[PDB]
Protein backbone atom coordinates (compact mmCIF):
# COMPACT_ATOMS: atom_id res chain seq x y z
CA UNK A 1 0.00 0.00 0.00
CA UNK A 2 2.96 2.40 0.53
CA UNK A 3 4.09 0.42 -2.53
CA UNK A 4 0.96 0.78 -4.36
CA UNK A 5 0.96 4.85 -3.97
CA UNK A 6 4.13 4.85 -5.13
CA UNK A 7 3.43 3.08 -8.07
CA UNK A 8 0.86 4.92 -9.13
CA UNK A 9 2.37 8.29 -8.32
CA UNK A 10 4.70 7.30 -10.41
CA UNK A 11 2.78 6.30 -13.88
CA UNK A 12 1.53 10.17 -13.51
CA UNK A 13 4.90 11.51 -12.73
CA UNK A 14 6.32 9.99 -15.94
CA UNK A 15 3.16 10.93 -18.08
CA UNK A 16 3.95 15.10 -16.87
CA UNK A 17 7.83 14.26 -17.01
CA UNK A 18 7.92 13.14 -20.81
CA UNK A 19 4.93 15.33 -22.13
CA UNK A 20 5.51 18.80 -19.98
CA UNK A 21 2.91 21.24 -19.59
CA UNK A 22 4.02 24.63 -21.66
CA UNK A 23 2.75 27.93 -22.25
CA UNK A 24 -0.50 27.53 -19.86
CA UNK A 25 -0.79 31.89 -18.93
CA UNK A 26 0.35 35.01 -20.19
CA UNK A 27 1.73 38.13 -17.99
CA UNK A 28 -1.10 40.29 -18.55
CA UNK A 29 -3.73 37.65 -16.48
CA UNK A 30 -1.46 38.81 -13.51
CA UNK A 31 -1.33 41.62 -11.38
CA UNK A 32 1.71 42.22 -9.70
CA UNK A 33 1.20 43.25 -5.78
CA UNK A 34 4.30 42.45 -3.98
CA UNK A 35 7.91 40.83 -3.68
CA UNK A 36 8.17 37.97 -1.51
CA UNK A 37 11.94 36.45 -2.07
CA UNK A 38 14.35 37.10 -4.34
CA UNK A 39 17.40 34.96 -6.05
CA UNK A 40 20.05 35.63 -8.68
CA UNK A 41 17.85 36.08 -11.74
CA UNK A 42 14.53 37.33 -10.16
CA UNK A 43 12.49 37.06 -7.85
CA UNK A 44 8.94 35.03 -6.77
CA UNK A 45 6.29 37.49 -6.13
CA UNK A 46 1.90 37.70 -5.03
CA UNK A 47 0.02 38.50 -8.03
CA UNK A 48 -3.75 38.56 -8.33
CA UNK A 49 -5.19 36.29 -11.12
CA UNK A 50 -7.35 38.66 -12.68
CA UNK A 51 -10.09 36.55 -13.84
CA UNK A 52 -10.97 34.53 -10.84
CA UNK A 53 -9.28 36.54 -7.57
CA UNK A 54 -6.85 34.20 -6.86
CA UNK A 55 -3.72 35.38 -5.18
CA UNK A 56 -0.41 33.18 -6.85
CA UNK A 57 3.49 33.02 -6.12
CA UNK A 58 4.48 33.93 -9.67
CA UNK A 59 8.39 33.40 -10.21
CA UNK A 60 10.36 35.40 -12.25
CA UNK A 61 13.51 34.70 -14.36
CA UNK A 62 15.65 36.72 -16.09
CA UNK A 63 16.64 34.57 -19.08
CA UNK A 64 19.87 36.72 -20.03
CA UNK A 65 21.05 36.22 -16.18
CA UNK A 66 20.39 32.72 -16.57
CA UNK A 67 23.07 32.32 -19.42
CA UNK A 68 25.66 34.41 -17.99
CA UNK A 69 25.09 32.39 -14.96
CA UNK A 70 25.80 28.79 -16.84
CA UNK A 71 22.42 27.51 -15.04
CA UNK A 72 20.10 27.07 -18.37
CA UNK A 73 20.02 23.38 -17.62
CA UNK A 74 19.83 23.98 -13.78
CA UNK A 75 16.15 26.31 -14.63
CA UNK A 76 14.83 23.84 -17.32
CA UNK A 77 15.22 21.03 -14.52
CA UNK A 78 13.45 23.19 -12.16
CA UNK A 79 10.14 23.78 -14.22
CA UNK A 80 10.39 20.73 -15.91
CA UNK A 81 9.97 18.82 -12.49
CA UNK A 82 7.99 21.17 -10.87
CA UNK A 83 4.99 20.91 -13.31
CA UNK A 84 5.25 16.81 -13.00
CA UNK A 85 4.98 16.48 -9.20
CA UNK A 86 2.13 16.16 -7.05
CA UNK A 87 2.58 15.49 -3.35
CA UNK A 88 1.18 17.65 -0.45
CA UNK A 89 3.79 18.76 0.51
CA UNK A 90 5.78 20.34 -2.90
CA UNK A 91 4.05 23.95 -3.50
CA UNK A 92 2.26 23.13 -6.30
CA UNK A 93 2.87 24.51 -10.18
CA UNK A 94 -0.47 25.98 -11.88
CA UNK A 95 0.70 27.62 -14.64
CA UNK A 96 4.20 28.82 -16.79
CA UNK A 97 4.98 30.88 -19.55
CA UNK A 98 7.43 32.74 -21.02
CA UNK A 99 8.03 35.61 -23.13
CA UNK A 100 10.98 37.75 -24.91
CA UNK A 101 13.18 38.62 -21.70
CA UNK A 102 12.06 36.44 -19.28
CA UNK A 103 10.46 33.15 -17.65
CA UNK A 104 7.38 32.46 -15.43
CA UNK A 105 5.90 30.02 -13.10
CA UNK A 106 3.05 30.45 -11.18
CA UNK A 107 3.00 28.55 -7.77
CA UNK A 108 0.55 28.59 -4.91
CA UNK A 109 0.50 31.11 -2.85
CA UNK A 110 2.10 29.92 0.83
CA UNK A 111 1.11 32.54 3.22
CA UNK A 112 2.78 31.66 6.14
CA UNK A 113 6.08 32.61 5.25
CA UNK A 114 9.21 30.65 5.21
CA UNK A 115 10.30 28.25 8.33
CA UNK A 116 13.90 30.09 8.39
CA UNK A 117 11.59 33.43 9.34
CA UNK A 118 9.79 31.79 12.31
CA UNK A 119 13.26 29.72 13.02
CA UNK A 120 15.45 32.68 13.61
CA UNK A 121 12.55 35.07 15.66
CA UNK A 122 11.46 32.40 18.31
CA UNK A 123 15.45 31.13 18.37
CA UNK A 124 14.53 27.57 18.04
CA UNK A 125 11.79 24.81 17.93
CA UNK A 126 11.02 21.89 20.72
CA UNK A 127 11.56 18.92 19.75
CA UNK A 128 7.87 17.84 19.12
CA UNK A 129 7.39 21.11 16.78
CA UNK A 130 10.85 20.11 15.17
CA UNK A 131 9.51 16.37 14.89
CA UNK A 132 6.43 17.22 12.61
CA UNK A 133 8.14 19.46 10.42
CA UNK A 134 10.92 16.96 10.10
CA UNK A 135 8.77 13.80 9.30
CA UNK A 136 6.88 16.03 6.09
CA UNK A 137 10.59 16.17 4.50
CA UNK A 138 10.86 12.38 5.39
CA UNK A 139 7.57 11.43 3.36
CA UNK A 140 8.54 14.01 0.58
CA UNK A 141 11.66 12.88 0.19
CA UNK A 142 10.47 9.39 0.17
CA UNK A 143 8.52 10.43 -2.64
CA UNK A 144 10.88 12.57 -4.71
CA UNK A 145 13.79 9.66 -4.51
CA UNK A 146 10.97 7.16 -5.93
CA UNK A 147 10.81 9.17 -8.62
CA UNK A 148 14.50 9.41 -9.23
CA UNK A 149 14.69 13.01 -7.96
CA UNK A 150 17.62 14.52 -5.72
CA UNK A 151 16.17 17.85 -4.38
CA UNK A 152 19.50 19.55 -3.63
CA UNK A 153 19.06 22.27 -1.24
CA UNK A 154 16.79 22.04 1.68
CA UNK A 155 16.98 24.84 4.64
CA UNK A 156 14.65 26.55 6.69
CA UNK A 157 14.75 29.33 3.70
CA UNK A 158 12.93 26.92 1.28
CA UNK A 159 9.90 25.19 3.27
CA UNK A 160 7.26 27.62 3.48
CA UNK A 161 4.56 27.09 6.01
CA UNK A 162 0.59 27.12 4.58
CA UNK A 163 -2.71 28.15 6.88
CA UNK A 164 -2.67 25.10 8.39
CA UNK A 165 1.08 24.68 9.68
CA UNK A 166 2.31 22.23 7.17
CA UNK A 167 5.33 22.77 5.20
CA UNK A 168 5.26 23.36 1.16
CA UNK A 169 8.70 22.91 -0.26
CA UNK A 170 9.66 25.71 -2.78
CA UNK A 171 12.80 26.38 -5.09
CA UNK A 172 13.66 23.38 -7.27
CA UNK A 173 16.84 25.39 -8.29
CA UNK A 174 18.75 21.87 -7.86
CA UNK A 175 16.72 19.19 -8.43
CA UNK A 176 17.47 16.63 -11.19
CA UNK A 177 16.49 13.13 -11.87
CA UNK A 178 19.16 11.32 -11.57
CA UNK A 179 19.37 7.20 -11.73
CA UNK A 180 22.95 6.52 -11.00
CA UNK A 181 25.69 9.34 -9.68
CA UNK A 182 26.04 13.36 -10.53
CA UNK A 183 28.69 15.57 -9.91
CA UNK A 184 27.52 19.29 -9.50
CA UNK A 185 29.34 21.17 -6.67
CA UNK A 186 25.48 22.95 -5.44
CA UNK A 187 23.94 23.45 -2.21
CA UNK A 188 24.20 25.72 0.72
CA UNK A 189 27.08 25.24 2.30
CA UNK A 190 25.81 24.68 5.49
CA UNK A 191 23.85 21.97 4.23
CA UNK A 192 26.18 19.80 2.04
CA UNK A 193 27.45 16.26 2.58
CA UNK A 194 31.13 15.61 3.10
CA UNK A 195 30.91 13.77 -0.53
CA UNK A 196 29.63 16.79 -2.62
CA UNK A 197 32.62 18.62 -0.75
CA UNK A 198 34.92 16.08 -1.75
CA UNK A 199 34.06 15.79 -5.48
CA UNK A 200 33.24 12.06 -5.17
CA UNK A 201 30.11 11.76 -7.16
CA UNK A 202 27.02 11.47 -4.91
CA UNK A 203 22.95 10.28 -5.24
CA UNK A 204 20.24 10.93 -3.34
CA UNK A 205 21.71 10.81 0.46
CA UNK A 206 23.24 13.95 0.12
CA UNK A 207 19.47 14.61 1.16
CA UNK A 208 19.03 12.59 3.93
CA UNK A 209 22.53 14.42 5.28
CA UNK A 210 20.80 17.65 4.55
CA UNK A 211 17.54 16.64 6.45
CA UNK A 212 20.19 15.84 9.69
CA UNK A 213 21.06 19.35 9.33
CA UNK A 214 17.33 20.71 9.15
CA UNK A 215 17.01 18.62 12.11
CA UNK A 216 20.17 20.12 14.10
CA UNK A 217 19.25 23.60 13.33
CA UNK A 218 15.42 23.28 13.75
CA UNK A 219 16.02 22.26 16.84
CA UNK A 220 19.38 24.17 18.25
CA UNK A 221 18.35 27.48 16.41
CA UNK A 222 21.57 27.21 14.43
CA UNK A 223 23.17 24.64 12.52
CA UNK A 224 26.00 21.75 13.25
CA UNK A 225 28.79 23.55 11.08
CA UNK A 226 29.17 27.20 10.46
CA UNK A 227 31.48 29.96 10.65
CA UNK A 228 32.37 33.24 8.93
CA UNK A 229 33.35 31.80 5.18
CA UNK A 230 32.27 28.88 3.31
CA UNK A 231 35.53 27.70 3.75
CA UNK A 232 35.85 27.33 7.16
CA UNK A 233 32.30 25.52 7.11
CA UNK A 234 33.18 22.86 4.75
CA UNK A 235 36.98 22.28 6.99
CA UNK A 236 34.19 21.31 9.66
CA UNK A 237 32.16 19.40 7.55
CA UNK A 238 34.90 16.91 6.39
CA UNK A 239 35.92 16.61 10.00
CA UNK A 240 32.61 15.52 11.46
CA UNK A 241 32.84 16.40 15.05
CA UNK A 242 29.36 17.34 15.86
CA UNK A 243 28.73 18.88 19.16
CA UNK A 244 25.29 18.74 20.28
CA UNK A 245 23.57 20.80 22.79
CA UNK A 246 22.57 19.38 26.21
CA UNK A 247 19.02 19.98 26.20
CA UNK A 248 19.15 17.44 22.71
CA UNK A 249 17.59 14.49 24.15
CA UNK A 250 19.12 10.93 23.75
CA UNK A 251 16.87 9.83 21.00
CA UNK A 252 17.87 13.19 19.13
CA UNK A 253 21.37 12.70 19.32
CA UNK A 254 21.33 8.74 17.86
CA UNK A 255 19.06 9.95 14.92
CA UNK A 256 21.49 12.99 14.17
CA UNK A 257 24.99 10.68 14.37
CA UNK A 258 23.35 8.06 12.00
CA UNK A 259 21.64 11.20 9.37
CA UNK A 260 25.33 13.22 9.99
CA UNK A 261 27.38 10.05 8.96
CA UNK A 262 30.49 10.70 6.93
CA UNK A 263 30.21 6.71 5.77
CA UNK A 264 27.46 6.26 3.24
CA UNK A 265 27.26 2.29 4.33
CA UNK A 266 26.14 3.40 7.37
CA UNK A 267 23.97 6.75 7.05
CA UNK A 268 20.13 6.46 7.23
CA UNK A 269 18.13 6.99 4.24
CA UNK A 270 21.04 4.95 2.53
CA UNK A 271 20.62 1.51 3.88
CA UNK A 272 19.53 -2.05 3.00
CA UNK A 273 16.00 -0.70 5.02
CA UNK A 274 16.08 2.38 3.73
CA UNK A 275 13.82 5.38 4.73
CA UNK A 276 12.46 3.06 7.20
CA UNK A 277 15.31 3.32 9.40
CA UNK A 278 14.26 6.65 9.78
CA UNK A 279 10.51 6.14 10.36
CA UNK A 280 11.55 3.23 12.67
CA UNK A 281 13.83 5.45 15.10
CA UNK A 282 13.09 5.81 18.27
CA UNK A 283 12.60 10.03 17.97
CA UNK A 284 9.79 9.39 15.50
CA UNK A 285 7.58 6.56 17.83
CA UNK A 286 5.06 9.15 18.67
CA UNK A 287 4.85 9.94 15.01
CA UNK A 288 1.78 8.62 13.08
CA UNK A 289 3.04 8.54 9.33
CA UNK A 290 -0.43 8.58 7.99
CA UNK A 291 -1.80 11.22 9.55
CA UNK A 292 0.63 13.48 8.73
CA UNK A 293 0.27 12.55 4.93
CA UNK A 294 -3.51 13.49 5.06
CA UNK A 295 -2.66 16.64 7.34
CA UNK A 296 -5.06 15.41 10.18
CA UNK A 297 -1.78 16.12 12.67
CA UNK A 298 -2.65 19.53 15.17
CA UNK A 299 0.01 21.78 13.85
CA UNK A 300 1.89 22.67 16.87
CA UNK A 301 2.08 26.82 14.95
CA UNK A 302 -0.95 27.80 12.86
CA UNK A 303 0.77 31.19 11.10
CA UNK A 304 -1.45 34.59 11.84
CA UNK A 305 -2.97 34.90 8.40
CA UNK A 306 -5.29 38.27 8.40
CA UNK A 307 -6.65 37.82 5.19
CA UNK A 308 -6.06 37.33 1.43
CA UNK A 309 -3.06 39.93 0.20
CA UNK A 310 -1.65 39.69 3.18
CA UNK A 311 2.02 39.77 3.14
CA UNK A 312 2.83 40.27 6.64
CA UNK A 313 4.67 36.95 7.22
CA UNK A 314 7.25 38.17 4.61
CA UNK A 315 10.16 40.54 4.79
CA UNK A 316 10.08 43.44 2.25
CA UNK A 317 12.55 44.00 -0.59
CA UNK A 318 13.19 46.32 -3.13
CA UNK A 319 10.84 46.08 -6.13
CA UNK A 320 11.81 46.67 -9.61
CA UNK A 321 9.47 46.76 -12.80
CA UNK A 322 9.05 44.25 -15.24
CA UNK A 323 10.90 45.26 -18.73
CA UNK A 324 9.70 42.80 -21.61
CA UNK A 325 12.07 43.69 -24.27
CA UNK A 326 11.06 43.45 -28.03
CA UNK A 327 13.86 41.02 -29.27
CA UNK A 328 13.19 37.43 -28.22
CA UNK A 329 16.35 36.73 -26.12
CA UNK A 330 17.71 33.19 -26.03
CA UNK A 331 15.28 31.62 -27.65
CA UNK A 332 16.50 28.02 -28.98
CA UNK A 333 18.06 27.49 -24.97
CA UNK A 334 14.74 28.23 -23.70
CA UNK A 335 12.56 26.64 -25.90
CA UNK A 336 11.32 23.33 -24.48
CA UNK A 337 10.55 25.90 -20.80
CA UNK B 1 28.63 29.77 24.27
CA UNK B 2 27.51 27.94 20.91
CA UNK B 3 24.17 30.51 20.40
CA UNK B 4 26.30 33.63 21.08
CA UNK B 5 28.81 33.03 18.79
CA UNK B 6 25.89 32.10 16.17
CA UNK B 7 24.12 35.30 16.55
CA UNK B 8 27.44 37.13 16.59
CA UNK B 9 28.76 35.70 13.31
CA UNK B 10 27.85 36.90 9.65
CA UNK B 11 25.79 33.59 8.98
CA UNK B 12 22.46 34.40 10.56
CA UNK B 13 20.78 35.94 7.16
CA UNK B 14 19.31 33.99 4.13
CA UNK B 15 21.27 31.98 3.04
CA UNK B 16 22.33 31.38 -1.30
CA UNK B 17 22.99 28.49 -2.48
CA UNK B 18 26.75 27.87 -4.52
CA UNK B 19 26.39 26.00 -8.02
CA UNK B 20 28.70 25.30 -11.31
C1 LIG C 1 21.22 28.21 -9.94
N1 LIG C 1 20.49 29.35 -9.34
C2 LIG C 1 21.32 30.55 -9.12
C3 LIG C 1 19.06 29.43 -9.52
C4 LIG C 1 18.31 28.28 -9.86
C5 LIG C 1 16.94 28.35 -10.00
C6 LIG C 1 16.21 29.57 -9.81
O1 LIG C 1 14.93 29.61 -9.95
C7 LIG C 1 16.99 30.72 -9.45
C8 LIG C 1 16.47 32.03 -9.20
O2 LIG C 1 16.96 33.01 -9.79
C9 LIG C 1 15.50 32.33 -8.15
C10 LIG C 1 14.69 33.48 -8.24
C11 LIG C 1 13.81 33.75 -7.19
C12 LIG C 1 13.77 32.91 -6.05
C13 LIG C 1 12.89 33.24 -4.95
O3 LIG C 1 12.49 34.41 -4.82
N2 LIG C 1 12.58 32.23 -4.03
C14 LIG C 1 11.95 32.52 -2.71
C15 LIG C 1 12.93 33.26 -1.78
C16 LIG C 1 14.28 32.56 -1.54
C17 LIG C 1 14.13 31.48 -0.49
N3 LIG C 1 13.20 30.39 -0.94
C18 LIG C 1 11.72 30.66 -0.80
C19 LIG C 1 11.24 31.24 -2.14
N4 LIG C 1 9.83 31.57 -1.97
C20 LIG C 1 8.81 30.95 -2.70
O4 LIG C 1 9.12 30.22 -3.65
C21 LIG C 1 7.41 31.16 -2.29
C22 LIG C 1 6.38 30.46 -2.93
C23 LIG C 1 5.05 30.61 -2.50
N5 LIG C 1 4.72 31.44 -1.51
C24 LIG C 1 5.68 32.13 -0.87
C25 LIG C 1 7.04 32.01 -1.21
C26 LIG C 1 14.61 31.78 -5.97
C27 LIG C 1 15.46 31.49 -7.01
C28 LIG C 1 18.38 30.62 -9.32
Amino acid sequence: SVKEFLAKAKEDFLKKWENPAQNTAHLDQFERIKTLGTGSFGRVMLVKHMETGNHYAMKILDKQKVVKLKQIEHTLNEKRILQAVNFPFLVKLEFSFKDNSNLYMVMEYVPGGEMFSHLRRIGRFSEPHARFYAAQIVLTFEYLHSLDLIYRDLKPENLLIDQQGYIQVTDFGFAKRVKGRTWTLCGTPEYLAPEIILSKGYNKAVDWWALGVLIYEMAAGYPPFFADQPIQIYEKIVSGKVRFPSHFSSDLKDLLRNLLQVDLTKRFGNLKNGVNDIKNHKWFATTDWIAIYQRKVEAPFIPKFKGPGDTSNFDDYEEEEIRVSINEKCGKEFSEF
Amino acid sequence: TTYADFIASGRTGRRNAIHD
